[PDB]
């Protein structure tokens, strides 16, 4: 029930994009984004549509 | 320099360590540095004008059960500075906790040290 997956790394200065667009009538998931160590980052959040969830975030480290 | 020391001590569940400052001088620089040395402590450096315990502050934020995790981050913020004077980031390969404050006012002040609400999974 929990999928996670990993990505490159970053430079600073850059950003980050993501977004769940569900298929078949399945509810909306969570989403987050945190590091590798786990500290939160971002969280999802979802629009008057409902049927997608979106998350920006950018680094400076 | 002027005035350095070194403080060693423990953290257990929840719990800080209150330190009081005699006399706050004026146009000073103040250095506060923490670094963690067993366990996965995540250091976390504060002041306070005041006395009082934040632990109970701290502990409704943690006993927070809302779903979305916006609103632990927002809250964790909004009680860190309408309470503490000043606070630093907390973990990090860098500098875990390094927090510069100058304060042009006087007085005794109490510097408050401790942990964080994050997760580690």
């Amino acid at each position: 029930r929990y999928l996670t997956q990993h990505t490159r790394n970053l430079q600073p200065g850059d950003t980050f994009h993501a977004l769940v667009e569900p298929i078949g009538e399945a509810p909306l998931p969570r989403l987050r984004l945190t590091d590798s160590g786990g500290k939160p980052l971002a969280f999802g959040l979802i629009d008057q549509p409902g049927e997608s969830v979106e998350l920006n975030y950018t680094c400076d480290q | 320099e002027g005035r350095v020391q070194h403080f060693t001590g423990y953290i257990e569940d929840g719990r800080g360590i209150f330190y009081s400052l005699p006399d706050m001088k004026q146009g000073d620089i103040i250095y506060a540095s923490m670094q963690n040395t067993g366990g996965n402590l995540d250091p976390l450096v504060g002041i306070m004008a005041e006395e009082i315990d934040p632990a109970v502050s701290l502990g409704q934020v943690l006993e927070k059960a809302l779903a979305s995790e916006n609103d632990l981050i927002s809250e964790l913020t909004a009680v860190a500075d309408r309470i503490f004077l000043g606070w630093d980031d907390d973990g990090g390969k860098g500098y875990s906790a390094s927090l510069e404050f100058t304060i042009p006012r006087d007085g005794t002040y109490h510097i408050f040290a401790g942990s964080t609400i994050t997760n580690q999974r």
